[PDB]
């Protein structure tokens, strides 16, 4: 739920949705 | 007469009888520069051109200045290749070729890019005059611009990490038609060294070391295989060569066998040969597409080595 | 289309004229002869400029290699013999452009043209140094076959009692000794020297030239004067299609001074070589002879006629000495003091931007200058001093952004608007306001430099207060780009969102938007649009690609089924740009795009072919090591085009996209075997072909096949 | 099963400029009703030599493309991936001034007819920006010409109320009153409901034939 | 081995910094070329010019060898290491504003 807990995951090769829900179209940064 | 025969290792001894008896005009030092450059010897080049780059005419320097930068990139000091390379003049083909290379390392692609573009042109005029005569005339520009297509590679080589699979597998068939010649490739694969080091590409220097024993010096061919081993054998002898890189040991035997050792090779032969089968066996995983056929494949060459080595010598 | 050819000229004989006569050439190039010949005979025989104004736009567009050059050859000859008015100007440049295309006659024509020029050497004289300078500006090679006599006429020509006559031969005499300087001084000094000892200007205007040439330091100067990024990019991933002089220099100085002494009040061309003369002096002879150039040029300061020339000639002497400058300077500023407040004002500006290359004396001038009027040299002369002495940067600024809110409050206001985003300031007042102009005012010049200075003042682009307004300016490009009348307007809106906003135009209101110019009539703005998307698109894909998968299949659609060499081209052209700017998705695409093109290659145009094959090349980066079962079938299409070129098309694409699929694919040393003729042909095109781009190119393609030894050479034949 | 051949016939025999021109455009007339449908399949091979018609052609007052306009009409649904390139042939016969005023005619009548079975919400500044340069230009096409722009505003939602401003300067400037374009404007800047704006046309027309 | 040096003085700090009498400051803006600029600056402390390229354009516009850098492109780097100072050109404008402290023969 939280950019730096996304980053733990990642180097475990897990990967996750990194937006929110109040916009329906994300566009990665 | 010698430099324009080719053969170089008589002519620094008669610049040495001229030198060493007594110091003279800066005219037969920078005869040696020219020898020992195509030598290959990089080592004693640097501290001559170092010790004299200060005791020299401004004009006399100019001419020192592309071999003196030549010798710091072949020792990979980078520190001092600089000062070198900013007094090369710069209306020429080699002032830009030395000047280009030199932003690779320091990572500036936007600048080689005008460089290389700048070198072609200047070799350009050099180039259709030699061609009007004959191809076999116009071939040792050709193989300048060969190097500069070279410096094209290295920078998609070092942007795209995707493409370090088939960037070197070009390199090698390229290779394969440019004629045997000790001297050219001495300088391409001085440059493929910006990018790929020697034990990342063991295939390609044992082919280079090869050839040097066979038609040239013995003794460039020899410092070329300790470097691939990381260890001189010849410093030890009690001790058994490496076993890692089976292909690259297997060359060291043969070199020892040409030159003044037919019968240290012999038994150092003997223990390679015999550790083979244990490696080979005890081995769970199975590499039966690519590594055992390649490791018995090595095999029938060590066994017929022993044939005639032991027939010649008994 | 022989009768709107006859209406066009017609009108063009009688802004006009330059816009009939590049409608013409555009229609001529893309293109019937015999009638075009038949109007210019008889506006040549009737006018006069239309008719040269023709003729020099149908030159170098039709392509007329030998038959023009002889039609042309005998009408340049007839306004020859006459000098007719200053229209006849362009008919010795038309001859001259003629000249320069590079025809095997042109040799001959030049030199039966300086045997013409040297038996003339006002009505001869002036034509003759006119069209001279022309073929030696033209054809500076054939202008050295007989330069002694040329010489020697010049000498007696310049001698006749005449003052614009002089001006032509000393501009003529400059050309030649400027291109026996680039590869005869001891003969012009002494021309000059008899001279001195009606001949005022004409000996000045000599003397100037040899000073010019003999020392450029002062040219640089004037030209400066008249006239007013990275070495760490990473390149892009896809690559598109691309002496005596000396020695008598102060006699010379010391005569020159006695003329001006002397000749103070009795000769206005005297006057005026005289200032001209005192720069180029004071250049080169660097306190008696300083002290009194100064007196001359501030005696000719008040007078008429004569203050643009003293003002640039007192810049210049300050520039080359600033000491003998250091305290003269007040004189100067004391005089533009209340010259600039009563309001002929251009040269006032470009004199204190001369005499600045100390600090102190522009901190109150900026307020004078100020009031002097908004002009381009205004403008420029003060950017170039902040720029070069950034001595006081806010109180420039300051003034600057006072003058500029002032204006803006309520064509001139389009220089202020130029100004703004033409270098940096230090403004959200600004751009807020700066969206009203183009939304109210009918004129097509203001909104065009409206829509490229509103891109330009958006450089602070994580607090929500800058946010909101940047995304409401950028809403209002947005509506213009895809709301104006004119295409103009809407072409250089959708330039300016250029790759840094791509981080602003993802927004799913902005891509609404974009889409919308996807399908516009002009293809100027459907090439531009689709380029952007395609880099937009690997941002935002959920809007994207569902409309570029259809946008996709009617590009394909068109280069089959619709039989037009003008829509086939057009399509192609749209392919290249989307593959070459979003290549990861066009790369599963490989198979249906490249085996259309390949079709289109071996039709049983050259506007079609330069596209196919540029965008071949854009294709054979993207798929690495992919397309490797097509190029034996690509190769001799490809060498075709280069070996037995029955046409001298545009191979330079051929030998492009060549070198480019080789250094991809890796088809290195195997082509020199099967095509025992490329290393021949290849050699053979740096001889023949004189294009450097050309000439870059094959060497590049040498390198990259490979180095192989002269012995397989011979194998091969 | 035997179509292939008859398009492949014809394409020899449809020489641009022959006595044999009409009895070719009424052939396909009776073939579109025939098929009704899945003309699509045949379509695109007859497409080339139909773009060469609305610029090459020597008939007196362009009648063969008039003959040729009121048979597109009847593709209606069969054409969808061949807009693209046989909308701007249209377009460009409507806006040449050289071009005879019966011919403009049907160019603008072929438009809104096409309309009522096809999307145009893409081709939106393809065509709406000839249209406004068509009203201030001829004074007689006043009245066909916002026919056709008031059948293509209906299938636009509120994204046509960004181009209010270029077609409200036309319209103050000669003075067009046109009943049904009033309409569609009011609803647009001053809001009606909330399910008919941005509605999709290919739903609306299903529902109103069903 | 390695370094050659070439100017004479051995230090310079402390000495520049106070108003030195027999040199007087200088800046010196030079234009990118084709190939480079043709300058290299190796003082540890002072970062003083190594060598300059005869042909070059740093030569045209005065940069003789035997000179001294306080500030580059505006930024003060007086006490900076030789390599810091080339970092920052390399990333700066091609055009590159530098001072040189120009000693007048002394
Ligand atoms: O010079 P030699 O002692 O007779 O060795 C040769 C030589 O090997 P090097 O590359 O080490 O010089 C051959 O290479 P070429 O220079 O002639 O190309 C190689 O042939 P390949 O290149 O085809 O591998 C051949 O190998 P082989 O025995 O498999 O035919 C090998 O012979 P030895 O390994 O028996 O010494």
């Amino acid at each position: 739920k939280t950019k730096q807990g996304c980053d733990i995951l990642k180097c475990h090769n897990w990967d996750a949705v990194r937006h929110s829900r109040k916009h329906l179209w994300p566009v990665v940064p | 007469w010698y430099e324009k025969l080719h053969e170089w290792e008589d002519a620094l001894v008669a610049y040495d009888k001229k030198m060493d008896t007594n110091k003279d005009d800066p005219e037969l030092m920078l005869g040696r520069m020219r020898c020992l450059e195509a030598l290959g010897e990089w080592g004693q080049l640097h501290q001559q051109c170092c010790e004299k780059w200060t005791l020299v005419n401004d004009e006399t320097q100019a001419k020192m200045a592309r071999m003196a930068a030549a010798a710091a990139w072949g020792l990979g000091q980078w520190d001092s290749m600089e000062e070198y390379t900013c007094m090369i003049p710069r209306d020429t083909h080699d002032g830009a070729f030395y000047r280009a290379v030199l932003a690779l390392h320091q990572d500036l692609f936007s600048l080689a890019q005008q460089c290389i573009d700048k070198a072609r042109d200047l070799l350009d005029a050099e180039l259709t005059a030699m061609a009007g005569e004959s191809y076999s005339r116009a071939y040792g520009a050709m193989v300048s611009c060969h190097m500069l297509s070279e410096l094209e590679e290295v920078i998609q080589y070092k942007l795209v990490p995707e493409r370090r699979e088939i960037i070197r597998q070009i390199w090698w068939e390229r290779l394969q038609g440019c004629q045997r010649i000790v001297e050219d490739w001495q300088k391409i694969l001085m440059v493929r060294s910006l990018v790929v080091s020697p034990h990342e590409d063991m295939r390609t220097w044992l082919k280079y070391a090869s050839l040097c024993g066979k038609s040239g010096r013995l003794a460039l061919a020899h410092k070329t295989l300790v470097l691939l081993l990381g260890v001189d054998p010849s410093r030890q002898l009690d001790h058994p060569l490496p076993t890692v890189h089976p292909q690259v040991t297997y060359a060291y035997m043969k070199n020892m066998w040409k030159s003044a050792r037919k019968i240290d090779a012999f038994q150092h032969m003997q223990h390679f040969v015999q550790t083979m089968q244990q490696q080979a066996q005890h081995a769970i995983a199975t590499e039966d597409q690519q590594h055992k056929q390649e490791l018995h494949k090595l095999m029938a060459r060590c066994f017929l080595k022993l044939g005639e080595w032991q027939l010649n010598l008994q | 289309s022989n009768v709107s050819v006859l209406q066009q000229f017609a009108s063009g004989l009688k802004r006009a004229k330059a816009a009939k006569e590049l409608q013409h050439y555009v229609t001529m190039e893309l293109r019937s002869t015999r009638f075009y010949d038949q109007l210019n005979h008889h506006i040549f025989e009737l006018e006069r400029k239309g008719g040269i104004l023709a003729i020099a736009s149908l030159i170098g567009v039709e392509g007329g290699n030998a038959t023009r050059i002889g039609r042309f050859a005998n009408y340049l000859r007839n306004l020859l013999p006459s000098n007719d008015p200053v229209v006849m100007e362009m008919a010795s440049k038309a001859i001259g452009r003629l000249a320069m295309a590079g025809d095997t006659f042109t040799a001959e024509y030049v030199e039966f043209e300086v045997k013409r020029a040297l038996e003339w050497l006002e009505g001869r004289r002036h034509a003759a140094v006119l069209v001279l300078r022309e073929l030696a500006i033209s054809v500076p090679t054939f202008f050295f076959q007989q330069v002694q006599p040329f010489f020697d006429n010049i000498f007696v020509a310049v001698w006749d009692p005449k003052q614009a006559i002089r001006e032509g031969a000393v501009a003529a005499l400059r050309a030649c000794l400027i291109l026996t300087t680039q590869r005869w001084y001891r003969h012009t000094f002494e021309e000059a020297e008899k001279g001195f000892d009606d001949r005022i200007h004409g000996a000045l205007l000599i003397l100037n030239e040899l000073v010019r040439i003999s020392s450029m330091e002062g040219e640089r100067l004037r030209e400066e004067m008249e006239e007013i990024m990275g070495f760490g990019t990473k390149p892009r991933h896809i690559t598109p299609f691309t002496l005596v002089e000396s020695r008598c220099c102060r006699d010379l100085m010391e005569e020159k001074f006695d003329q001006v002494c002397q000749w103070v009040l009795k000769c206005s061309l005297i006057q005026m070589t005289i200032l001209n003369l005192l720069p180029r002096l004071a250049a080169f002879r660097p306190t008696q002879y300083l002290q009194d150039t100064m007196n001359h040029v501030l005696s000719c300061v008040k007078k008429e006629k004569e203050r643009t020339a003293a003002f640039q000639a007192l810049g210049l002497l300050s520039v080359a000495v600033r000491s003998e400058f250091k305290v003269y300077l007040p004189r100067v500023l004391d005089i533009i003091r209340a010259a600039l407040p009563p309001k002929v004002d251009a040269t006032v500006f470009t004199c204190i931007s001369m005499l600045a290359r100390i600090q102190q004396d522009i901190k109150e001038l900026l307020e004078p200058m100020l009031a002097v009027g908004l002009s381009p040299a205004l403008t420029a002369v003060l950017y170039d001093l902040s720029r070069q002495i950034p001595q006081l940067k806010k109180d420039i600024q300051d003034g600057l952004l006072k003058m500029l809110s002032l204006v803006l409050m309520h064509g001139s206001i389009t220089l202020a608007l130029r100004t703004l985003g033409s270098f940096e300031f230090e403004l959200t007042q600004f751009v807020r306001h700066c969206a009203d102009h183009f939304l109210n005012s009918e004129h097509k010049e203001i909104r065009m430099e409206a829509a490229r200075t509103c891109s330009r003042l958006l450089t602070p682009s994580v607090s929500q207060t800058a946010v909101q307004v940047v995304a409401d300016v950028l809403s209002k490009l947005l509506v213009v780009g895809i709301t104006d009348p004119d295409p103009d307007i809407r072409y250089c809106v959708l330039a300016s969102l250029d790759e840094r906003f791509d981080a602003h135009l993802a927004q799913a209101e902005n891509l609404q938007a974009l889409f919308v110019a996807l399908n516009d009539q002009v293809f100027e703005i459907r090439e531009l649009a689709i380029c952007t998307v395609g880099r937009l698109s690997s941002m935002n894909p959920a809007f994207v690609m569902p409309f570029l998968r259809k946008m996709l299949i009617q590009i394909l659609t068109e280069l089959e089924h619709s039989g037009i060499g003008r829509i086939k081209e057009q399509s192609a052209r749209m392919l290249g740009h989307l593959v070459s700017n979003a290549p990861r998705l066009i790369r599963p695409y490989m198979e249906p795009i490249l085996k259309a093109l390949i079709l289109k290659l071996k039709d049983p145009n050259p506007g079609v072919i330069n596209n196919v094959l540029a965008t071949i090349g854009e294709l054979a980066q993207v798929s690495g090591l992919e397309m490797r079962k097509w190029v034996d079938e690509l190769f001799i299409i490809i060498m075709d085009m280069l070996q037995d070129s029955s046409l001298l098309a545009k191979r330079q694409v051929a030998l492009w996209t060549l070198g480019q699929l080789v250094a991809s694919t890796g088809y290195v040393v195997e082509p020199y075997r099967k095509y025992p003729t490329l290393l021949e042909v290849l050699l053979n095109f740096l001889k023949t072909e004189q294009n450097q781009g050309t000439r870059r190119e094959a060497i590049r393609v040498l390198g990259l096949l490979g180095a192989l030894d002269p012995y397989k050479h011979k194998v091969n034949i | 099963p035997y179509m292939d051949e008859i398009v492949t016939l014809m394409r020899e025999f449809w020489v641009m400029n022959t006595s044999i021109q009409s009895t070719i455009i009424l052939l396909i007339e009776q073939i579109v009703v025939a098929l009704g449908g899945e003309f699509k399949l045949y379509l695109p091979q007859l497409i080339p030599h139909m773009l060469r018609v609305f610029m090459h052609d020597n008939s007196p007052g362009r009648i063969v493309s008039i003959k040729l306009l009121a048979a597109i009409q009847l593709f209606g649904a069969n054409l969808d991936d061949y807009l693209h390139l046989l909308l701007p042939p249209i377009v460009k016969l409507f806006d040449a001034p050289e071009a005879p005023l019966p011919s403009r005619k049907a160019a603008l009548e072929t438009v809104d007819r096409l309309t009522e079975s096809l999307d145009f919400t893409d081709y939106a500044s393809r065509i709406i920006h000839p249209i406004v340069r068509t009203l201030d230009q001829s004074p007689e096409l006043r009245s066909t010409a916002m026919d056709t722009l008031s059948s293509l505003v209906f299938q636009l939602g509120k994204k046509y109320q960004i181009f209010i401003p270029m077609v409200n300067k036309v319209l103050v400037r000669h003075r067009i009153n046109h009943q049904r374009y009033d309409v569609l404007i009011c609803r647009i800047v001053k809001g009606y409901t909330l399910a008919d704006e941005e509605e999709d046309p290919l739903i609306y027309q299903h529902r109103m034939l069903r | 081995c390695n370094p050659k040096s070439v100017l004479k003085r051995p230090v310079t700090s402390e000495e520049l910094l106070t108003p030195g009498a027999p040199y007087a400051r200088k800046t010196f803006t030079i234009v990118g070329d084709a190939v480079g600029w043709g300058f290299v600056v190796r003082g540890s402390k002072p970062c003083h010019i190594q060598a300059v390229d005869p042909s070059g354009p740093a030569a045209a516009a005065g940069m003789k060898v035997c000179q001294f850098v306080v500030s580059v492109n505006g930024l003060n780097v007086l006490h900076v290491d030789y390599r810091t100072v080339n970092n920052l050109i390399l990333t700066g404008p091609r055009t590159i504003v530098m001072e040189v402290m120009e000693e007048l023969e002394c």
